[PDB]
């Protein structure tokens, strides 16, 4: 029998004949002995029992920079509502009864962690209505402006040696983006605004919470009022959009960053034979995750593990350094120059695609949320004051071809180097040279350095920031756009896309029960921050489709003159033509990670195959694993890109689907097919211009299938050299009128759709032809 | 029912089917069988009577004259019974159970209803041409029946079965419209107005050069007229050269070609189409045979499923500007105009013009053009096109698909019938019920992206929401290569030869490019005639008169020259492009000087594959004949899952007017009540040849030989020693690319070696012998009196804020603009491209690449190797590089020498045919063929070799696909085995001898040839399969020094053919054959050709590939040069031949045995000592 | 049918008057006969 | 058929050249198929 979620707290079971079981509608929130403010966040089936995640709309969390116990629930005003994971069972019809109830307590904070948290600042979440221009921030100081000062041009050649930028050909390379304007950056104790600038290069107060609350917020309220009578020339009102992505409010005002971080961090559920794993959502970053031992006592506090303590394998040692060297500056000299890189932490947040389990293994994926240092000096003063220190790390044109050599390339490892370079009859934004290489021949090794003047080394305060997108540098320039859309190509006979190693990074992997126990120890460590190691992980440069932006039509080395033009080179300039329910065409999104075991037989004496699929902007990604080792699939040749990752573009039908309305991902064991359910009723009621939405009705379903030569099929296929892929195809189940309840996969050859057009229910039976549906009107009972 | 000895086996020419290897419980074979009776003359049947009353008259005659069946053979190849529908007296259908499952006992046989199958009287006399077996249902088979007429097509009377081309002096230009358009004095207000000022909006740079042109479009309010419609503006009109010189299908097509039967005619005349009959068969039972379902392959099922944009093919998504530009330029309009492809049109050549395009054109008021109106010219599926789509069945699940054949059943010398799509017969209720449908390949191949191939990239295989690219095939077959379902053969690409557009005033001097765009010259190869090209093929007619005189070198519209191209400098871009900001109702024509050669032209305006599906902004036209090899792995479960009918939306339709067209998007969200997007990703992966790209591929083309000779294109084994035809390595001089254009950031960027040296190749430009690294602006293009172009002139300069006024042109330029130029550093100066390389591969295999001719072999007009052909003086006219007229991508002299047109390579006595770059007087040349008649439709049986490999007969070569299913690093992935028979190689109809290819028990594929079966041509010029109407070329006298510094200048060639009598005689294949010493059979035998012996390490070119010491192209050339005498090691060689007595007609193949003509059937020695114990004891 | 997983049954009862095993006529409102199948009742 | 006590069989041999099972065509005069009927041959 199949289970259906009637609403945010009720669950109704159906027989395989698409008929509802009488007296089966159960209120699990009531059953779990939880109050009205709670609703079911995620549900999964393990060991035949139903595991349910619950989260309260009434949760309140505080961050106190002073003290030992910094992150805590606000007891005082009935905000001590932690999230719970409950095991339920059938005691028979359907009669649910609670087995175990686990609470997810806030994270513990060390002395070292709290020194980053004290001055940690966070970007306002990205919305359905957030533009390329809202995201855009004013360009920072160039390399020669930081280390040398103003009017120090054509003196670079003689002075670059002292500042340890020996032979560096890019004085004009940007050092980051200014934080005096643009999208709001807030402390954990501070709250985010309902307003978002239309142009971040001009409107906005960035990290200046004080300057916003005193003067700018009032201009914003006047331009962009809530419900319209408003002008909407400088600002967008996204209260409705924010609310739809899980933002908690005290009427009109959102709760502080820390509360939003908690509520969104308890979004996805995975269950193994010994552990329960809880991660965040795809909308906003997750700085921690929960590992709950299933053997935990009735009233014990289950604490999360920080991502800043979870050391991942980025594929290569160099790939990890790239991410870390940009997290901050690593030479305190000051005293309060605390950031993540200095306090010896790793990547602190991820925008989680999802989490699942196969053969007691946990599988995760997501995009790495951009993180860089920033100056907070407050005065003469430092040249980098009120600015983020981020840069492009895209592989140089002169680099050796072959995946391993492209990703290990020392281009932009310690400091900035990319810009705009004229090559023959075209151009590039990536530095043409690395090592001893110059146009004349060999000139001595090229050096890079963190954008901090060595004279101002002591009198500088480099603290930490976290972005709401997979973008590290938002600085309004050429290279920012090519790194975001994947438009950097080499010029050698065999073309290759030069990847970035900090911007639009997709991280994925498989976690063992012992790798999870390690994670649990780190959460329970008191005093020192204990470090975790996840071996079977990988990273891959996954950018947004270039054709989601107006003005770009191909991806080649040769670039047309019109493509050096400002209108299609900077963020504010760039215009979106993306149809996937996002106003921006620059930041990538991922959702619906689901793994499954292949029904097709494998060679005798070999373990059954299993893979995972996930949806990203522009296509479907497939994660390939070796079952004989429960590791990521790999191959002998380093020149070929890790065979554990595959990407297949969408067509206009799949691109048309609003990725922000993802409801549920399912997998049919007998078919080997994934059903992606999108409910249009998950749309915000109003635009950024407060205009009522008129397309929040209906649904859509996408089928995902395996393609390619699979492992251990025969003597030849015991090893692979090509990554097996996936195929996303609009199933044929869709509506614009009906409001979906759920989809029953009745059989391999049949499916049932439960919906309401005018309150009354309707069961639609669709004919299934190996992932392709067509409605049966005869099957109406 | 008993085996009739008078009926012997045969092979149908369209699908090359002869017999089916039957597997499972009861193995054996199901082979074709026919009466080999002569004393048959179709002449008796008299032609008033229309095409249909005549055809039934031929049918009734052939019925009492010809006998056909499909006999069943056991595993030993011994025949068992016949199954002859015409001799079947009172046939019966199977007795089905209560679930539709037929009643059957292994011994008693099948249960018979006694009642004959549906439409039996019309299918009764049909000829079975193919047999396929059910994959999961036992004893279930399916036959492909066609009418007896389909087999005797070419033997029908000439008044009924026609040619698409002409039969006192011969002139190839008579049927061509060559008179260039002129200035319209009345329409001078229809000129695109220059803007008043650029926009500053944070810009800074400035220029004195003429401002951008403005193109305004406004809707307003009027049902039939727009407020503004500047794309409709046309300040030019046709020439009045003793009449208006335009495309008129009525004036120009008197005895116009029309198909045998229209689409409607075939669908209503059930005996004139193709049928599929499902049948039952169990040989070791009493009732061994029984019939099931009879389904007619209705053409309307395919036509009803054609994209909506196909109802109006004389139009495309660019609308009125492109209709006008192409129209005046005396070109075909749209994406599939009937003047180029009359085979898919019910009224054939009657509709072969640009008139009635489905949208209003040429209105007295221009703001009325572009609006949707009535048409009567849609892409349909008539007789010739229809039967070419018949053959190659596949049984996947409960479905039977027909992917079509090579089209040899209905193919004429000047016609190219091909398969447009796939047909599906979906069976239900234990095969008791059936449903017929058709899907066009255009939809099915919509999902193609570059990541799906390991060979050539950016091939013209792209498309859009309006399905403008119309892929059609010459199918080999569709077979399971292990786990993977593979569809192979040759494929028609998007057009590349007519991508460049001529400047309105150049038509007369560029006759071959005009011919090609007019459907007169059915050539698909890019011809090198670039002087007259317009800088951009997307410039509307409104902008063509801006610089009529030509003194200011028309910034918007000028004669294409990549020397006068501008910088990419931020200030050049600011001043001349970003300054002008387009709006909702206005677009600009920038004063920026864009220009580039064949590579550049194709990069911007060809339907090149990207990383995304349906991303082709421009699909020019569609090729005449299949011009690419093709193998693709299909999605079997998508083919069986997809719905019968396909629903398109308003997104697949062209805009009703120019206002709606103006702000169109290349991609749109499909309607929720449509399913057309579901059909896009049926192809999983594809291959077009060996796994090589760009310059690396060229090296391989040199390595292969020409069938007619056996001599390579390289001419490498023994400065005045011949040079290669397709490669630049060691040809010309070594130019340092760090000294070209901006001369910055080049050293390690393109070459991973210190030395940035690149071979110029034949026909280069240098300042002097000493100065070979970059040519300074001293090939500066001058224009007609007060001539020189002036860099440093007020217009040709950009002043940024601060006043440093700098010129926009480049100081130095690459050292070659020849048809062989291959610049890794300059795309604007590259002529060699991937689309040409793909065509050049297939053509060289067929051995049909044309050569440019000046001197025939005749007296007082001969070409002498010594003193006339200097291989050392390749920079000058002595080298004899035409630079105008020849095939782009090669060295014309190197090809002539390979063809042995001059030299001892083909004839002991030198034929003295060639090309002389004249320094004396104006040259007059014509392109001619090789003497070979192989066609890109000469595609045989698909032959699965093993679990990882497959191959087929393509012309005189057996091509094998080594590295497609599971590719290996370092291999080319292709094997080639050439036929040895010189009479077949040099035959007029060479593919008439081909009698099918089969995989043998020893594990090698073999092919049957019967040279006695060679058909003779029925026939100033004489039509053969490789006949092309090449137009004359006339150029000014060549310079003695600094020859190729400039693009070679042509002159009016409209009155030139009258002095080319000798040359024009060589357009007929038989006349080339005669001069080459191949005149007549001067012999053969009929036997079987076997492939070259191949080992797992055959094709290992890994050593030749990669490296930085020498560039990949340079390392492969040295490697191929070290392997000239052991080509068998790379997998290029000659096929071995075994003589066979008598006349080869077919083969009977069982999973145990392959018997030619079904001879040699034995008892099998192994199982002779094993028997049953008799029941009595 | 083992493959289809379909079971066709007929209900029977022992009549007190006559020792015989009589079929239960009201068992399915259509008669004593009934079928047991999963979703392939789509026939 | 258990009631009729009839057995319908087909003789198969493993071929050396093609390493798979092939039917013995000469097993009976008619083919590789034969019946084992207990005098219910009428």
């Amino acid at each position: 029998t199949f289970l259906v979620k009637e609403d945010s707290k009720n669950v109704t079971a159906y027989t395989p004949f698409a008929t509802p079981i009488t007296d089966s509608k159960s209120d699990l929130v009531s059953l779990a002995q939880l109050d009205s403010s709670y609703q079911i966040a995620d549900q999964t089936i393990h060991n035949t029992n139903l595991f349910v995640l619950f989260k309260s709309r009434d949760v309140k969390v505080k961050y106190e920079s002073s003290g030992s116990n910094n992150i805590s629930f606000d007891s005082t005003s009935q905000g001590e509502k932690p999230s719970y994971v409950v095991e339920f069972t059938n005691s028979t019809g359907i009669k649910w009864t609670m087995v175990k109830k686990y609470q997810l307590d806030v994270p513990n904070v060390s002395s070292d962690m709290n020194q980053v948290l004290k001055n940690l600042i966070l970007e306002q979440p990205l919305t359905k209505y957030t533009l390329n221009s809202s995201l855009a921030k004013e360009k920072g100081k160039t390399q020669r402006e930081v280390h040398l000062g103003s009017g120090q041009a054509n003196q670079w050649t003689s002075q670059r040696n002292q500042h340890d930028l020996n032979n560096n050909p890019s004085p004009n390379a940007s050092t980051g983006f200014k934080l005096t304007t643009g999208n709001a950056y807030r402390k954990l104790s501070e709250s985010w605004p309902i307003y978002e600038p239309i142009d971040g290069t001009k409107q906005g107060k960035g990290k200046d919470s004080s300057g916003w609350s005193s003067t700018e917020e009032n201009e914003a309220k006047n331009d962009a009022p809530s419900v319209s009578s408003g002008t909407f020339n400088k600002y967008l009102n996204t209260k409705q959009a924010l609310e739809s992505i899980g933002i908690l409010f005290d009427d009109q005002t959102p709760r502080n960053v820390i509360t939003q971080l908690y509520y969104a961090s308890t979004s996805k559920l995975a269950v193994t034979n010994n552990h329960i794993v809880v991660m965040g959502n795809s909308f906003l970053p997750s700085m921690w995750y929960w590992v709950v031992e299933r053997s935990a006592q009735e009233n014990a506090s289950n604490k999360p593990t920080w991502f800043a303590n979870t050391n991942l394998d980025w594929g290569e040692d160099k790939q990890k350094q790239f991410v870390e060297n940009q997290l901050g500056y690593k030479e305190t000299t000051s005293t309060n120059s605390h950031n993540f890189h200095s306090k010896s932490f790793t990547q602190p947040a991820y925008l989680i695609s999802g989490i699942d389990s196969v053969n007691d293994q946990i599988i995760f994926s997501g995009f790495k949320a951009g993180s860089v240092g920033y100056d907070s000096s407050s005065s003469s003063s430092s040249s980098t004051k009120d600015q983020a220190l981020a840069w492009s790390t895209t592989t140089s044109l002169d680099s050796k071809t072959g995946y391993k050599d492209l990703v290990t390339n020392d281009t932009g490892l310690n400091g900035p180097i990319n810009g705009s370079f004229s090559i023959q009859d075209t151009f590039s934004f990536v530095v043409p040279y690395s090592g001893n290489h110059t146009n004349n021949g060999t000139t001595g090794p090229i050096k890079t350095a963190y954008p901090v003047k060595k004279d101002q080394k002591s009198t500088v305060k480099i603290n930490s920031l976290i972005n709401a997108t997979p973008l590290n540098s938002y600085g309004d320039e050429g290279i920012g756009v090519f790194d975001a859309l994947g438009l950097n190509y080499n010029f050698k006979s065999n073309q290759e896309r030069l990847p970035s190693r900090t911007d639009q990074i997709f991280v994925y992997g498989i976690v063992s029960p012992n790798e999870l126990r390690s994670a649990k120890s780190s959460a329970d460590s008191t005093g020192s921050d204990t470090k975790v190691n996840w071996s079977n992980t990988q990273s891959r440069y996954l950018p947004v489709p270039y054709n989601y932006s107006e003005g770009i039509i191909d991806a080649d080395g040769f670039k047309r003159p019109e493509n050096r033009g400002a209108s299609v080179t900077t963020f504010s300039g760039l215009k979106s033509i993306a149809p996937d329910g996002f106003a921006n065409s620059i930041a990538n999104f991922s959702v619906g990670l689901k793994a499954g075991i292949d029904p097709n037989p494998v060679m005798s004496g070999k373990k059954a195959n299993y893979g995972a699929v996930v949806l990203t902007r522009g296509g479907v990604v497939r994660l390939n694993f070796n079952p004989g080792n429960d590791s990521l699939l790999s191959t002998t040749d380093n020149n070929i890109a890790p065979i554990s990752f595959s990407f297949t573009p969408f067509t206009a039908a799949e691109s048309a689907v609003d990725l922000t309305t993802f409801k549920e991902v399912t997998y049919n064991q007998e078919s080997g097919l994934w059903s992606y359910i999108f409910d249009s009723s998950l749309k915000p009621s109003h635009d950024g211009k407060q205009t009522p939405v008129t397309d929040n009705m209906g649904f859509s379903v996408i089928t995902v299938s395996r393609t390619g030569i699979e492992l251990n099929q025969d003597q030849a296929t015991t090893t692979l050299d090509v990554a097996p892929s996936a195929l996303a195809v609009q199933s044929g189940i869709q509506s614009t009128t009906q409001t979906l309840t759920g989809v029953l996969p009745l059989s391999e050859e049949f499916s049932a759709v439960i919906a309401k057009d005018s309150d009354q229910n309707k069961i639609d039976i669709y004919k299934n032809n190996n992932g392709l549906f067509e409605i049966d009107t005869q099957l109406s009972n | 029912q008993a085996v009739d000895e008078t009926l012997t086996p045969w092979t149908w020419n369209n699908n090359n089917f002869s017999s089916l290897k039957i597997t499972g419980e009861n193995p054996g074979s199901f082979g074709l069988v026919r009466s080999q009776n002569d004393n048959l003359n179709i002449s008796s049947v008299t032609k008033s009577d229309d095409n249909l009353k005549y055809l039934n008259a031929v049918e009734k005659y052939l019925d009492g004259q010809q006998n056909f069946a499909i006999r069943r053979y056991d595993n030993n190849g011994r025949a068992l019974y016949d199954i002859n529908l015409a001799k079947m007296e009172n046939p019966s259908t199977v007795q089905r159970g209560l679930n539709g499952e037929p009643i059957f006992d292994p011994f008693k046989g099948f249960g018979l209803t006694g009642n004959a199958p549906t439409d039996w009287n019309e299918i009764k006399g049909k000829v079975p041409v193919e047999v396929v077996q059910s994959p999961h249902s036992p004893n279930l088979y399916f036959v492909l029946l066609v009418p007896k007429v389909a087999l005797e097509y070419h033997n029908l009377n000439n008044q009924v079965v026609k040619e698409s081309l002409e039969v006192s002096s011969f002139n190839p230009t008579q049927r061509l419209q060559k008179d260039s358009p002129v200035k319209d004095s009345s329409k001078q207000g229809e000129k695109l107005s220059e803007t008043t000022a650029s926009s500053m909006s944070s810009g800074m740079a400035t220029s004195t050069r003429a401002k951008a042109l403005k193109v305004e479009v406004e809707r307003g309010s009027q049902s039939d007229s727009l407020l503004k419609n500047d794309f409709a503006k046309k300040p030019l009109k046709h020439k009045n050269s003793s009449g208006e010189v335009k495309l008129e299908a009525e004036k120009e097509f008197t005895e116009a070609w029309k198909p045998l039967l229209t689409t409607d005619q075939i669908a209503r005349e059930k005996g004139m189409g193709a049928t599929v009959v499902s049948f039952y068969d169990a040989p070791y039972s009493e009732n061994h045979t029984a019939f099931g379902l009879v389904d007619h392959i209705d053409p309307k099922k395919m036509v009803e499923n054609y994209p909506p944009s196909w109802k109006t093919p004389k139009w495309n998504h660019h609308g009125i500007w492109d209709y006008n530009a192409r129209n005046l330029l005396l070109q075909t309009t749209g994406f599939f105009n009937p003047r180029r492809h009359p085979e898919w049109f019910d009224e054939g050549q009657a509709k072969a013009d640009n008139t009635s395009p489905g949208f209003k054109v040429g209105d007295t008021d221009h703001k009325k053009d572009g609006f949707k109106k009535n048409s009567s010219s849609p892409i349909a599926l008539p007789f010739e096109a229809y039967f070419a789509n018949i053959g190659n069945m596949v049984a996947i699940g409960n479905s039977v698909f027909i992917f079509g054949g090579n089209g040899h059943a209905t193919k004429m010398f000047t016609t190219n019938p091909l398969s447009i799509g796939v047909f599906r017969i979906k069976y239900t209720d234990n095969f008791s019920k059936s449903s017929v449908t058709g899907w066009p390949y255009a939809v099915l191949f919509g999902g193609l992206i570059n990541p799906q191939t390991n060979g050539l990239k950016d091939l013209p295989l792209g498309t859009n929401r309006w399905f403008e690219y119309v892929p059609r095939m010459a199918v080999s077959g569709v077979k399971w290569v292990g786990n993977q379902l593979v569809l192979a053969g040759t494929l028609t690409m998007g057009d590349t030869a007519t991508v460049p557009r001529l400047k309105y005033d150049q038509l007369e001097k560029h006759l071959n490019l005009v011919a090609q765009g007019q459907g007169l010259l059915r050539e698909d190869l890019q011809i090198f005639t670039p002087y007259g090209w317009a800088n951009r093929p997307d410039i509307p007619v409104g902008a063509w008169l801006q610089d009529e005189m030509g003194s200011k070198f028309g910034p918007h519209y000028f004669l294409n020259n990549p020397d006068i191209q501008d910088n990419v400098n931020n200030d050049t871009v600011e001043a001349l492009i970003s300054s002008y900001k387009n709006t909702d109702k206005l677009k600009h024509v920038y004063p920026y000087r864009y220009s580039g050669l064949y590579a550049w032209q194709l990069f911007n305006w060809s339907n090149k594959l990207t990383n995304t599906p349906l991303s082709a902004n421009f699909v020019n036209e569609n090729s005449y004949a299949p011009n690419s090899l093709f193998a693709a792995i299909l999605n079997e479960d998508l083919l069986t899952g997809l719905s019968d009918k396909i629903f398109y939306g308003k997104e697949n339709e062209f805009a009703e007017n120019e206002a709606d067209r103006f702000n169109q998007l290349l991609s749109l969200n499909p309607n929720p009540n449509t399913n057309w997007a579901r059909y896009l990703n049926v192809v999983q992966r594809f291959t077009t040849g060996p796994n090589l790209d760009s310059s690396t591929f060229d090296q391989f083309l040199d390595f292969l030989p020409w069938i007619g000779n056996g001599k390579p294109f390289s001419n490498s084994p023994s400065s005045s020693t011949p040079l290669p035809t397709f490669s630049n390595i060691n040809v010309g001089v070594k130019s340092m690319i760090t000294q070209h254009l901006n001369k910055e950031n080049t050293r390690w960027v393109f070459i991973p070696n210190f030395s940035p040296d690149i071979w110029t190749g034949a026909g280069y430009r240098v300042q002097s012998a000493n100065q070979k690294n970059g040519i300074p602006f001293e090939q500066v293009k001058p224009s007609n009196n007060s001539t020189p172009f002036d860099p440093n002139s007020d217009d040709n300069k950009v002043t940024p804020s601060g006043g440093s006024s700098k010129p926009t042109t480049y100081p130095a330029l690459p050292n070659s603009i020849s048809p062989t130029s291959d610049w890794i550093n300059a795309l604007t100066f590259t002529n060699k491209n991937n689309p040409q390389r793909n065509q050049l591969l297939l053509r060289s295999l067929l051995g049909t690449i044309p050569v440019l001719i000046n001197k025939s072999g005749d007296s007082n007009d001969q070409f002498n190797k010594d003193s006339e052909q200097k291989w050392d003086k390749t920079e000058t006219n002595e080298g004899n590089l035409p630079g105008f007229g020849e095939v782009n991508g090669l060295y014309n002299a190197a090809l002539l020498h390979t063809y042995g047109f001059f030299g001892t390579n083909t004839n002991s006595t030198d034929p003295k045919i060639g090309f002389k770059a004249d320094s004396s007087s104006s040259s007059s040349s014509t392109l001619v063929g090789s003497g070979l008649n192989w066609t890109s439709q000469d595609v045989g049986n698909l032959v699965v070799i093993n679990d990882t490999s497959f191959g087929f007969q393509l012309g005189g070569w057996f091509i094998t696909f080594t590295d497609f299913i599971r590719p290996r690093t370092g291999y080319l992935g292709i094997t080639l085995s050439s036929l040895q028979d010189q009479t077949i190689i040099w035959a007029d109809q060479p593919w008439t001898s081909f009698k099918g290819s089969y995989l043998d028990s020893d594990g090698t594929p073999k092919s049957l040839w019967d040279p006695t079966a060679l058909k003779s041509l029925p026939n100033n010029p004489t039509l053969s399969p490789s006949f092309q109407l090449y137009q004359p070329n006339k150029v000014k006298a060549y310079q003695t020094t600094n020859t190729y510094n400039k693009l070679i200048e042509p002159v009016d060639a409209t009155s030139a053919a009258t002095n080319m009598t000798s040359l024009l005689k060589l357009l007929t294949t038989k006349n080339i054959k005669a001069k080459l010493g191949k005149g007549t059979a001067s012999n053969n035998g009929g036997g079987v050709s076997q492939t070259i012996n191949t080992i797992t390490t055959t094709g290992n070119i890994s050593e030749g590939l990669k490296e930085e010491t020498s560039i990949q192209a340079e390392t492969l050339k040295k490697f191929f040069d070290s392997k000239q005498n052991n080509k068998s090691e790379i997998g290029i060689g000659d096929s071995t031949f075994t003589k066979m007595d008598g006349k080869l007609t077919g083969v009977v193949s069982t999973p145990l045995v392959n018997l030619i003509n079904g001879q040699g059937a034995t008892s099998d020695s192994d199982t002779e000592k094993i028997s049953f114990k008799p029941g009595n004891q | 049918s083992v493959e289809n997983q379909t079971l066709g049954v007929r209900l029977e009862f022992k009549d007190p008057q006559t020792q015989q095993f009589i079929p239960v006529l009201n068992a399915s409102s259509t008669g004593p006969q009934t079928v047991f199948q999963p979703f392939n009742q789509w026939a």
